[PDB]
RNA sequence: AAGUGUACUGAGUGCACUUGGAC
RNA sequence: CCCCACUAUGCUUAGCCCUAAACCUCAACAGUUAAUCAACAAAACUGCUCGCCAGAACACUACGAGCCACAGCUUAAAACUCAAA
């Protein structure tokens, strides 16, 4: 009941189709209707979801902290500044 | 006593807390204009507050206000009014 | 001026053309690119059926149908009929997820049409239907 | 008349300075490796900032340098850490050379 | 063994549409990554993903490296998915069969 | 208490569109609401096609009513404007300026994860 | 994958639930 | 086990049945962080109250009883056996 071609419309630019649908597919994916097309091909029972829910976020997070703690402790790795010691 | 003995204050070097960029406006299902700026151009899907910077209570309310309005028929469902693309982006995203 | 990815409005003075015709006049492609299939219709903006093709009717058989190859002669079959209806630009909107996805453009092109804009139309369903069980094997 | 410690603390230059966030202070470098210049300000650690492409060869022993200090001590709480683990070195930005 | 076969095919499919969009990750999506085929291991221990390799030996280790990388995600994309209730890990094989074939025609023009 | 009713009346001409808004009026006023003021935002296209009596619009006028009415009143405004014919979409709401402006001093510092983790010896 | 409840069939399946499993 | 179609059933109303890994497997309330503690799990405890357990299997069983309105649930044993579980 929507105006059509306004949603998920992308123009193409100079004729580089292969760049648009590029370009298409990364807006689908970054909205995440791709995850939920492929999500919903099949019926995930109430308490799967939940789990996978739960299993995301924990791991989201953990990877989250682990980035964060790498990066805070790169800068130790320049050369060592006492060799010989 | 001894008049150098440290004093018991609250921290006057505490910097006041960072107001979202809502707190203390009201936010309202009819200001199509507003909503839009926290939906999906492409898609209208409501954006986190992972992406929108915005307290819980606003993003409920902004969450709230998108619903109703798309109900009531102020806003399309399906996509950022094309009216409201200009507006100044206030979503952190990197499409492009 | 700065080239823009969004459409054009309708009902609105663009300054973009092609051949003279407007954007929302110009013939629209549905593709449907399904998992065992890809169907593929030129239909003017009055949506009058221009063009059709198939992997079925470019003959690929059952698991043949779901290749790249078919859906560029699939495209090149809807692109010749287009051409010989007086198809040059062509409005390309794209549901589902088939393989052929891309290689139906690709055969549309090398048919010989110009896509003009690249547009998505896929049936996502906010809650409806219940969709079948997993399989298993 | 000698004075407490609470008075040394109170009237010291670093507690004068509030909180070490962007403030401007004049660090001395003291140990360099390279390209990495390990620069002491008066606080309890040092940064160790990098040789500016330019003027470079004027970063030397000793020479006296502005700093812009983002934290004195860099520290931090990883998962489940029961206390902040430090890197036993300041933030700061190097804005050049004193004269 | 058929169902092993069968398995195969699936999961051959299920790889190719996962690596048809960003899913994974968009550094993966840049590298336009072709699966040569998928085998499973008979006890089903494993599932070798052969991918066809390019002539750029650095483009070649960088999308080894990346596809390594992401393999853990794309197990638990399918597992997520349901296109199979258990996945064993995902190891990724270069391919280079069709070098022969290639370097053939090119010595007999 | 203080409501307010969101109108889509179907685009039309001055007299159509002045007649319809008394009936609703009158309509409120029988349902015993003290129409406190009236609104215009105006004719616009509709965001997506609704229909409506065996008709679809894409163009309508936009319209608040706010008023005061006793609670028992509103089914009875519902049922009116559903089956009112010129009003392609009718809508009532808690008005809302009658909640109030919670002040919040702005965005709370966040923690680490409330004990997402565990914290024995591990 | 395992199991709880429940029902059909003759160990599986259907619905929900739990991780006392993997990602 | 896979594919196709389809039924109970999932839905509304009006009544029934009362069982789940009905689980944060961690009872309510108040309190504490003082000296850590089988192990793992959700750090360890104090006070106070109610409910519950006294090896395993026999046994979510039999008998009786209640609800039923007759094919089931709740309550729940005994004998025999073993030095384990
Ligand atoms: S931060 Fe105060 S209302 Fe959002
Ligand atoms: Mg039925």
């Amino acid at each position: 009941k929507h105006l059509k071609f306004i949603a998920r419309t992308v123009m193409v630019q100079e004729g580089n189709v292969e760049s648009a649908y590029r370009t298409l597919n990364r807006i689908l994916t970054m909205d995440g209707l791709i995850e939920d097309i492929k999500h919903r091909r099949y019926y995930e029972k109430p308490c799967r979801r939940r789990q996978r829910e739960s299993y995301e976020r924990c791991r989201r997070i953990y990877n989250m902290e682990m980035a964060r703690k790498i990066n805070f402790l790169m800068r130790k790795n320049r050369a060592d500044p006492w060799q010989g010691c | 006593s001894n008049e150098d003995l440290p004093i018991s204050m609250e921290n006057p070097y505490k910097e006041p807390l960072k107001k979202c960029i809502l707190c203390g406006k009201h936010v309202d299902y009819k200001n199509v204009q507003l909503l839009s700026q926290f939906v999906s151009p492409f898609t209208g899907c409501i954006y986190g507050r992972h992406i929108t910077g915005l307290c819980g209570k606003k993003q409920k309310e902004i969450t709230k206000a998108i619903k109703r309005a798309q109900i009531m028929g102020f806003m399309p469902v399906t996509y950022k009014d094309p009216a409201y693309l200009k507006d100044p982006k206030v979503c952190n995203i990197r499409y492009r | 001026t700065k080239f823009s990815i969004y459409p054009p409005i309708p009902g609105e003075e663009s300054s973009l053309r092609w051949a003279g015709k407007k954007f929302e006049e110009i013939p629209i492609a549905h593709i449907k690119a399904s998992h065992n299939n890809t169907q593929i219709q030129v239909v003017s903006a009055s949506n009058e059926p221009l063009a059709f093709a198939s992997c079925g009717t470019e003959g690929f058989r059952n698991a043949k149908k779901g290749t790249g190859i078919a859906a560029q002669t699939a495209g090149i079959a809807a692109a010749a009929r287009a051409k010989q209806k007086g198809v040059i630009h062509i409005r390309v909107v794209v549901k589902g997820l088939g393989p052929g996805r891309l290689s139906a453009m690709h055969g549309l092109i090398m048919g010989g049409l110009e896509v003009i804009s690249i547009t998505d139309n896929t049936p996502i369903p906010h809650n409806g239907c219940r969709p079948r069980k997993a399989r298993k094997l | 008349n000698v004075e407490s410690f609470a008075s040394m603390l109170r009237h010291s230059p670093l507690t004068q300075m509030g909180p070490a966030k962007d403030k401007l202070v004049i660090g001395r470098i003291f140990h360099i490796v390279e390209n990495d210049l390990y620069i002491d300000f008066g606080g309890k650690f040092h940064c160790v900032c990098r040789r500016p492409e330019v003027d470079g060869e004027k970063y030397q022993k000793g020479t006296r340098v502005r700093l812009r200090l983002l934290d004195l001590e860099l520290t931090s709480r990883f998962l489940g850490a029961t206390t902040d683990t430090t890197v036993l070195e300041a933030n700061a930005v190097l804005l050049g050379i004193q004269e | 063994h058929a169902r092993l076969r069968a398995l195969n095919g699936l999961l051959y499919k299920a790889l190719t549409d996962l690596l048809c969009t960003p899913e994974v990750s968009q550094e993966l999506y840049d590298l336009n990554v072709e699966l040569s085929k998928v085998s499973l291991t008979p006890d089903f221990s494993a599932c070798r993903a052969y991918w066809k390799t390019t002539l750029s030996a650095e483009q070649n280790a960088h999308m080894e490296a990346v596809l390594q990388r992401s393999a853990a995600h794309m197990r638990h994309l399918l597992m997520s998915q349901q296109t199979l209730r258990n996945v064993p890990p995902i190891v990724f094989v270069q391919d280079k069969g069709n070098a022969a074939l290639a370097e053939l025609d090119q010595l007999l023009a | 208490p203080r409501y307010e009713l969101a109108l889509i009346l179907k685009a039309m001409q001055r007299p159509e569109t002045a007649a319809t808004l008394k009936r609703t009026i009158e309509a409120l006023m029988d349902r015993g609401a003290i129409v406190r003021d009236l609104e215009n935002l105006g004719e616009r296209a509709l965001p997506y096609r609704i229909s409506a009596h065996s008709q679809q619009h894409n163009r309508g006028g936009y319209f608040l009513v706010d008023f005061y009415a006793p609670t028992a009143a509103v089914e009875s405004m519902v049922e009116h404007l559903s089956r009112d014919i010129d009003v392609i979409r009718g809508n009532i709401v808690k008005h809302p300026l009658t909640q109030e402006l919670k002040e919040c001093e702005g965005i709370v510092p966040v923690p680490l994860a409330e004990k997402l983790y565990s914290t024995k010896k591990r």
